[PDB]
C-alpha cells in the first residue's frame, strides 16, 4: 500500500498496522501496550497520530497507529502540534502516580517507560496531588515483583495468557486499583515467565537474578551467544561485568527465537560464576595438587602423551564443534569416541537419519507456528526444550487465526481474533507416560509407556498409508482415536510430526518418521522435528565416533593407557562405579573442562577449559542449523593468574606439542579451515559469521555501549595502571566500545539492541528491515542441511505391547525443566525451584508395595540400594516407576532401562 | 407464564422458530451498561469494551453475531408491529418518530415519569408534567440526559 | 479450608446449562457464594476455578472487579447507601452524617459487633423518589436523616 507520513509518500505493506509500518520505516511513534509478537491493543492510546482521509485536509481525526490499518490513501501526520501534545499529555497521565524510584530500580537505562517520557519531550510536572501505591507480590526466585512501576499497559497480562499459555498471572483490580499478578503469593509455574523481565516495559517484573549482584545495561559487556542448556539454540546476549556473567537477554533472529525465551535459558547462568570452577591448570602429582601456567602444562601433558602407547578421545555433546574436532585430531581419528551411550548415540544418529535423508522438511523455530496440526511422540516438548511447545501453541492458535482472516478482519487485532476464535484449536495430539504442560490446549493427551506411544504411531502411519507395517492387538477406542487423528492429519494443509531421542527408545523415532512418510506420501506439506538432549549433540552425531561404552571397555581391557575427557561428567552417559573403575585403571586421565565434575578426582591432570561465556565455538541445533558463539570476556582481564583458554585451542596445542615439540595459540578460523576441509559434512559451518578479518567500514564490532563506565577505575583496586585491552584475534569483535553496533550495519549478528532514544529491549526493531519479522541482512546461522529427493523405507520393526511384570519395574523419564541439565542444575539459583528428588508409583503398584505418599522405598540399580519419596500419579501405568532424568546420581540413560527390588526403605 | 403459555419456547404458536429466554443479573459495574463490555460481562470476563469495527452484530458473545438492545426499544417494537407503521409515522410530527419516556428529577414539585412524543420542548414538561418546583428555588441550571 | 455444600455445585451446573461457554456462569456462581456465605472467601476463586475449569486467575479478576462481589468479610447486613448526584440535590450528606452519628465507623467499613457495614452505591435506579438506600436487598426511598434509627431497628 501507499501511505503519506508527515507530508511524504511512503510505500508499506497493505494488511498490517500502522504503528508496526511506521516503525518499520525508521520513524519514532511512542507505544507502551503494542508488541510486535502480542498483536495490538488499546491499553495505551500513546501511539496516536492526526489522520486525514483526502490529500488535503485541515482538521483530521486523533486515531491510534496500532488501530489504523496501513491502507492506500491514508494521510497520518505524526509531529503536529496536537497529536504531539495530546501524547504528552498520556505520558504525563502515566507520570500522573509513578514512584520517584528510578536509581533504585532494576530497569533503569533499560526502561522502555524513560525512552518514551524523553521522546515525547516532558520534563516540567504540573501533578501536586498524592501518588498510587501498591503492596508487593513473591513470585518465585526468578521474577521480582513491584507494582507502583506499572502503568495498566496490559502487555504481561496479554503474553502471559494469550502467547504463554500460563495460568496463573491475570488483571485484578478496578478503575485505578488495578493490579497485575497472582491472587496468591508463589512461584509462576509457567516456563515462559523470565520473558516478562523484557515484555514489560516498566520495572514491575524484573530479573531476581540479575537483581543480586545488579549493574546498568550501559556497564554490562554483551556478546551474541547461543544457549548451552538444550538442543533448541535460542540466540542469546549474554553480558558480564567485573568479570562475572551477570545477565543473558534475548536476541533477536527471525528464524529462530524471535522475542522470548524460556526459564531454564534465561536463568540457567548461574554455573560459569560458581568458585569451585576450575581457573587453573591443576596437575596432581604423589599425592598433592600443583598449579602451573598453559606451557609447561602442555609440555608435560605431551610428554605424558608421547611416552603413552593409545590415547582415547571421549568428547561430550556439550562441547563445540571446534573443541570435538580438536580432540579427535589430538587422539587418533580411528580412536574417538561419542561420549554417549549406545542407546542415546543410536537414537541420535536415527534422528539425524530422518532429518538429513527423509525427505521431509524440518521446519525452524519461526515456521512451526505457521502449521495446521501438531503430533507429539513420546516427547514432553514443554519440559525438554520448551520453545518449541510455546510455537506449538502458536500453532494452535492459528486456527482462530485463519478463522478471524476468513471473516475479514485484520490479523494485528489480538482481540478480534480471539473472540471470533472461543476455544477453537488446531488439532494437537500429545504423547507422554505422564501428563505434560500442553494438555490443557491439546485435542488429546495419550498416557502409556514409550511401546504404546511408538505403536500408536505406527497405528496412525497405517491408517495414513496402507504401506506401512499393521500393528494388531488395538482395542476399538484406540482404534476410534487412530480414525480421529488420523482425519485430523488428513485434513491438515501442513501437519507437523514432533519427536526426540529424550523418549528413550528407537521405535518412537522410527514411527515419527512412517507418519511424515505416509504423510508425505499423500502429498502433504508435512514437516518433522526431532527435540536433541544437549545442545550439541547433532554435531556430535554428524561428526560421529564410538559410544561411550567402546572406550570404557577399551579402558577396562587395557589397550589405551592415556584417557583425555572433554567436558563431559561421564556419569550421566554412563553407571558410576564402571566409569570411576575405568578411569581409576588408566594410568593417565586428562580432564579438559570448565566444571569441577566427579571425574576431577583421581584424574591426573585437569584443563581449565573455558565456557560459553570465555570461550568462541560453534553448536548445531536440533533443526539442524549450526549457529556459532562467541566469547562475552577474558578471564585474565581480572585475577590474571587464570587462563581459562578454549577447549579447542587447549586441544590443538596439545597436537602441535604432540607432532613438533612447540606450543602454538592458533586462530578459530583456522580450526574451521579444518572442520570445512576435513569434513564434508560440516563444510557449512562457515557461513553463520564471517571470518575474524571482518570490519564493516574498516572497524570492528563493539561487545560493550558506546557509555561503558568506570574505564580507570574498574581494575584500580589492584593496579591503577590500567592494562591494554583484550586483543581478539579469534572472532570480528573488539572487547571495548571502539567498535560498531548501528542498526544500518551491514551484517547479521548483532550484540545488543540500543538505538538513540531506545535503550529498551524493544530497540531491536530498528535493527530488523520489518519490525517483528525477521533480523535485517538476513539472520544468524545457516541450514547446513536440504531436503533430499528421495526419502527413507517404512520401518517393519514394530514393538510388541509393553507387558509388566512383578520382578522388573521399567524406569519412566519425566525430564523436569530446572533438573534435567547438569549446567542448569549446578547454578545456585535453581535449587530453590527445582524439586526435590522423587519417584512415582502407580496407585496400584503402590498398593501392592503397600506405601504410601511421602514413604521412602529403595531401590537397587548398579548395586546401590537407594531410597527416595513416593508420589501416586495416575497418568502412570502400571508396571513402570517414574524417574526425573538428568537428577543428581539419577543419569537420563536409566529412561528405558529396567529396576529392580522396589521395596519400602 | 409464556412458557406456560406455549410461548417462548419450542414451535411457537406452531412456527418452528425456536427461542429461549435468560435472566442475568450482573454484580455493578457502570461500565457494564455499554454493548461491547456487556457482551464481554456476559462471558464470564472483566467488563472492558472491544475496539470496532468488529461489530458485535458480525461478531459479538462467543464470536456469534448479537444485537443488543435497550428496554424502551423493545418496549416499542411490539406496539409497533401490533398497530402499523404509518401510525407510528403519525404521533408526532419530528424527524425523531415514537414516543420517549421523559421527565424532570431533583428537587422537582412532582419528580416522575411521563411518555410524550418527540419535539416536546422541557418548558412545558417543567412547568406542567412536573408541576414547576418548590418553593424558594430559581432553576439555574438543568442537563437533558442523567449524569 | 475452602468447600463447596452440594446445593452450591447444583446452582452452579444448572447455571453453566444455561450458556454455551462454563466461563459465563462465573459470575452467578461468586454470587451464589455471597448469597449463601454473605462474601468471597480466598478459597471460593480457587473452588470456582475447579468447578468451572476457567483458571483462578480469571475468576480472581472477576471477583475483584465488580463492585457488589465482596471479598473483605462484611457484617449481617449491608447497607448500601447511594452516592450519586440526584441523590446528592436531593440530600444524602444528612442520611450519611445519620448513619455516622449511629453506627460511629466511616463509609467501606463495618461496625465492631458485625451488625452493618456502610457502603456507597453508584446508583440505585430510584432517583425520582428522592434519596435511597438497599439494606439486604431491601429498598428505601424518600429518606430523611430522623427516619435513620427507625429504619435501622428493623434489622436483626
Ligand atoms: S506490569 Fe508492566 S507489562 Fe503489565 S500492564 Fe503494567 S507496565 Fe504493562
Ligand atoms: S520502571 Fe522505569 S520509570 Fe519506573 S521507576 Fe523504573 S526506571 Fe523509573
Ligand atoms: S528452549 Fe533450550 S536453547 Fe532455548 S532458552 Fe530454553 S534451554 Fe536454552
Ligand atoms: S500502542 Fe497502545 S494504543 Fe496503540
Ligand atoms: S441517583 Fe440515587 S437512586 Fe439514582
Ligand atoms: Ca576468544
Amino acid at each position: 500500500a501507499t501511505i503519506h507520513v508527515d507530508g511524504k509518500e511512503y510505500e508499506v505493506n497493505g494488511a498490517d498496522n500502522l504503528l508496526e509500518a511506521c516503525l518499520s520505516l525508521g520513524l519514532d511513534i511512542p507505544y507502551f501496550c503494542w508488541h510486535p509478537a502480542l498483536g495490538s491493543v488499546g491499553a495505551c492510546r500513546q501511539c496516536a497520530v492526526k489522520q486525514y482521509q483526502n490529500a488535503e485536509d485541515t482538521r483530521g481525526r486523533l486515531v491510534m497507529s496500532c488501530m489504523t490499518p496501513a491502507s492506500d490513501g491514508t494521510f497520518i501526520s505524526i509531529d503536529d502540534e496536537e497529536a504531539k501534545q495530546f501524547r504528552e499529555s498520556v505520558v504525563e497521565w502515566l507520570m500522573t502516580n509513578h514512584p520517584h524510584d528510578c536509581p533504585v530500580c532494576e530497569e533503569g537505562g533499560n526502561c522502555h517507560l524513560q525512552d518514551m517520557t524523553v521522546m515525547t519531550g516532558h520534563s516540567f510536572r504540573r501533578y501536586r496531588f498524592t501518588k498510587r501505591t501498591h503492596r508487593n507480590q513473591d513470585l518465585g526466585p526468578f521474577i521480582s515483583h513491584e507494582m507502583n512501576r506499572c502503568i495498566a499497559c496490559y502487555r504481561c497480562v496479554r503474553y502471559y495468557k494469550d502467547y504463554a499459555g500460563g495460568t496463573d498471572l491475570g488483571v485484578y483490580g478496578a478503575h485505578d486499583n488495578v493490579y497485575f499478578g497472582r491472587p496468591e503469593d508463589g512461584t509462576l509455574e509457567s516456563e515462559f515467565s523470565g520473558n516478562l523481565v523484557e515484555i514489560c516495559p516498566t520495572g514491575v517484573f524484573t530479573d531476581k537474578t540479575h537483581s543480586e549482584r545488579y549493574n546498568r545495561k550501559w556497564d554490562m559487556q554483551f556478546a551474541p551467544s547461543i544457549c548451552q542448556q538444550c538442543s533448541i539454540g535460542c540466540n542469546i546476549s549474554p553480558g558480564e561485568r567485573y568479570g562475572e556473567l551477570r545477565r543473558i537477554e534475548n536476541r533477536y533472529n527471525g528464524t529462530v527465537n524471535h522475542y522470548f525465551l524460556c526459564d531454564r535459558g534465561r536463568f540457567g547462568y548461574g554455573y560459569v560464576n560458581l568458585k569451585d570452577r576450575p581457573r587453573q591448570p591443576v596437575q596432581r602429582r604423589g599425592d598433592d595438587f600443583i598449579t602451573l601456567n598453559a606451557e609447561q602444562a602442555m609440555q608435560g601433558a605431551a610428554d605424558i602423551l608421547r611416552q603413552s602407547k593409545k590415547v582415547i578421545g571421549i568428547g561430550s555433546p556439550r562441547a563445540s564443534v571446534e573443541s570435538n574436532f580438536a580432540l579427535r585430531e589430538l587422539v587418533g581419528e580411528e580412536n574417538f569416541y561419542t561420549g554417549i551411550a549406545h542407546g542415546e548415540q543410536e537414537r541420535l544418529q536415527l534422528a539425524l537419519k530422518v532429518l538429513r535423508e527423509g525427505g521431509i522438511y524440518t521446519p525452524a523455530l519461526r515456521e512451526i507456528e505457521s502449521y495446521d496440526a501438531v503430533l507429539v511422540l513420546g516427547e514432553d516438548v514443554t519440559q525438554t526444550g520448551a520453545r518449541v511447545a510455546l510455537a506449538v501453541r502458536q500453532a494452535v492458535k492459528g486456527k482462530a487465526r485463519e478463522m478471524a482472516a476468513a471473516q475479514k478482519v485484520a490479523d494485528w487485532q489480538i482481540a478480534a481474533i480471539l473472540n471470533i476464535g472461543q476455544r477453537a484449536k488446531h488439532p494437537l495430539f500429545v504423547t507422554n507416560v505422564d501428563d505434560t504442560r500442553l494438555d490443557d490446549i491439546a485435542a488429546w493427551t495419550y498416557r502409556a509407556p514409550v511401546e504404546d506411544q511408538a505403536r500408536l504411531g505406527f497405528a496412525i502411519a497405517h491408517a495414513l498409508d496402507n504401506s506401512a507395517p499393521a500393528v494388531d492387538g488395538i482395542e476399538p477406542e484406540l482404534q476410534s482415536k487412530i480414525d480421529v487423528i488420523v482425519q485430523a492429519l488428513a485434513g491438515a494443509k501442513k501437519p507437523l510430526i514432533i519427536s526426540g531421542t529424550n523418549a528413550g527408545s528407537l521405535e518412537v523415532i522410527q514411527a515419527a518418521a512412517n507418519v511424515a512418510k505416509a504423510l508425505k506420501g499423500r502429498g502433504a506439506d508435512v514437516g518433522i522435528t526431532m527435540i536433541a538432549r544437549s545442545v550439541n549433540s547433532m554435531g556430535l552425531g554428524i561428526m560421529g565416533g564410538g559410544s561411550l561404552e567402546e572406550a570404557l571397555t577399551e579402558l577396562e581391557t587395557g589397550r589405551a593407557d592415556a584417557v583425555v575427557v572433554l567436558e563431559n561428567d561421564l556419569h550421566r552417559h554412563a553407571s558410576a562405579t564402571r566409569v570411576n573403575a575405568a578411569l581409576a585403571k588408566a594410568p593417565l586421565v586428562m580432564v579438559v573442562d570448565h566444571q569441577r565434575t566427579a571425574i576431577m578426582e583421581n584424574a591426573h591432570l585437569v584443563l581449565s577449559a573455558a565456557s560459553f561465556a570465555e570461550s568462541d565455538g560453534t553448536v548445531i541445533n536440533n533443526e539442524g542449523r549450526a549457529q556459532r558463539f562467541f566469547q562475552v570476556y577474558d578471564p585474565a582481564y581480572y585475577d590474571s593468574k587464570t587462563v581459562m583458554l578454549e577447549s579447542w585451542r587447549w586441544l590443538h596445542s596439545l597436537h602441535s606439542t604432540l607432532l613438533s615439540r612447540e606450543v602454538d595459540w592458533t586462530q578459530l578460523d583456522h580450526v574451521i579451515d579444518a572442520v570445512v576441509a576435513k569434513i564434508p559434512e560440516l563444510a557449512g559451518i562457515k557461513d553463520a559469521a564471517p571470518d575474524a578479518t571482518f570490519r564493516i567500514r574498516g572497524q570492528k564490532l563493539a561487545r560493550e555501549p558506546h557509555r561503558y563506565s568506570g574505564r580507570t577505575a574498574m581494575r584500580a583496586n589492584i593496579s591503577v595502571h590500567e592494562p591494554r585491552q583484550p586483543q581478539d584475534i579469534d572472532t570480528m569483535f573488539t572487547f571495548s566500545m571502539e567498535g560498531n553496533n548501528q542498526p544500518t550495519a551491514h551484517r547479521s549478528q548483532v550484540p545488543f539492541a540500543w538505538a538513540p532514544g531506545w535503550n529498551s529491549p524493544q530497540a531491536w526493531n530498528k535493527f530488523q528491515d520489518e519490525v517483528g519479522g525477521k533480523l535485517r541482512f538476513g539472520d544468524p546461522g545457516v541450514r547446513l542441511f536440504e531436503t533430499s529427493e528421495n526419502g527413507l523405507d517404512y520401518f517393519t520393526s514394530v514393538p510388541a505391547r509393553f507387558q509388566p511384570q512383578d520382578g522388573k519395574w521399567r524406569i519412566a523419564p519425566y525430564y523436569h525443566l530446572f533438573g534435567s541439565d547438569e549446567l542448569s542444575q549446578r547454578a545456585p539459583v535453581f535449587q530453590s525451584r527445582m524439586p526435590q528428588p522423587y519417584i512415582k508409583l502407580n496407585p496400584a503398584d503402590a498398593a501392592k508395595l503397600g506405601v504410601n505418599a511421602g514413604t521412602r522405598v529403595s531401590f537397587s540399580y548398579d548395586g546401590n540400594t537407594v531410597t527416595l519419596p513416593v508420589e501416586i500419579a495416575e497418568g502412570l501405568t502400571a508396571g513402570q516407576v517414574g524417574l526425573p532424568m538428568g537428577m543428581s546420581g539419577i543419569a537420563p540413560v536409566l529412561a528405558g532401562a529396567h529396576l529392580e527390588d522396589l521395596k519400602e526403605a | 407464564e409464556a412458557t406456560e403459555a406455549g410461548l417462548l419456547g419450542k414451535n411457537i404458536m406452531g412456527t418452528g422458530f425456536d427461542f429461549e429466554l435468560f435472566v442475568h443479573t450482573g454484580a455493578g459495574r457502570y461500565i457494564c451498561g455499554e454493548e461491547t463490555a456487556l457482551i464481554n460481562s456476559l462471558e464470564g470476563r472483566r467488563a472492558n469494551p472491544r475496539s470496532k469495527p468488529p461489530f458485535p452484530a458480525t461478531s459479538g458473545a462467543w464470536g456469534k453475531p448479537t444485537c443488543v438492545n435497550n428496554v424502551e426499544t423493545l418496549c416499542n417494537v411490539p406496539a409497533i408491529l401490533a398497530n402499523g407503521v404509518e401510525w407510528y409515522q403519525n404521533i408526532s410530527k419530528s424527524k425523531d418518530a415514537g414516543t420517549k419516556l421523559m421527565g424532570f428529577s431533583g428537587r422537582v414539585k412532582n419528580p416522575g415519569l411521563w411518555e410524550l412524543p418527540f419535539g416536546t420542548t422541557a418548558r412545558e414538561i417543567l412547568e406542567d408534567y412536573a408541576g414547576g418546583m418548590r418553593d424558594g428555588l430559581k432553576f439555574k441550571a438543568w442537563q437533558p440526559g442523567g449524569a | 479450608a475452602f468447600e463447596l455444600s452440594a446445593a452450591e455445585r447444583e446452582a452452579i451446573e444448572h447455571e453453566m446449562h444455561h450458556y454455551e461457554d462454563p466461563r459465563a456462569a462465573s459470575i452467578e456462581a461468586l454470587k451464589i457464594v455471597q448469597k449463601q456465605r454473605g462474601w468471597v472467601p480466598d478459597g471460593a476463586i480457587h473452588a470456582i476455578a475447579d468447578v468451572l475449569g476457567i483458571p483462578a486467575s480469571d475468576v480472581e479478576g472477576v471477583a475483584t472487579f465488580y463492585s457488589q462481589i465482596f471479598r473483605q468479610p462484611v457484617g449481617r447486613h449491608v447497607i448500601r447507601y447511594c452516592d450519586s448526584v440526584v441523590c446528592h440535590i436531593n440530600g444524602y450528606q444528612g442520611i450519611q452524617a445519620a448513619l455516622e452519628k449511629k453506627l460511629n465507623i466511616k463509609p467501606g467499613q463495618t461496625t465492631f459487633d458485625g451488625r452493618f457495614t456502610l457502603l456507597p452505591t453508584c446508583c440505585l435506579g430510584n432517583c425520582d423518589k428522592g434519596p435511597n438506600m438497599m439494606i439486604d436487598e431491601d429498598t428505601h426511598a424518600h429518606l430523611t436523616p430522623e427516619a435513620i434509627p427507625e429504619l435501622l431497628e428493623r434489622y436483626k
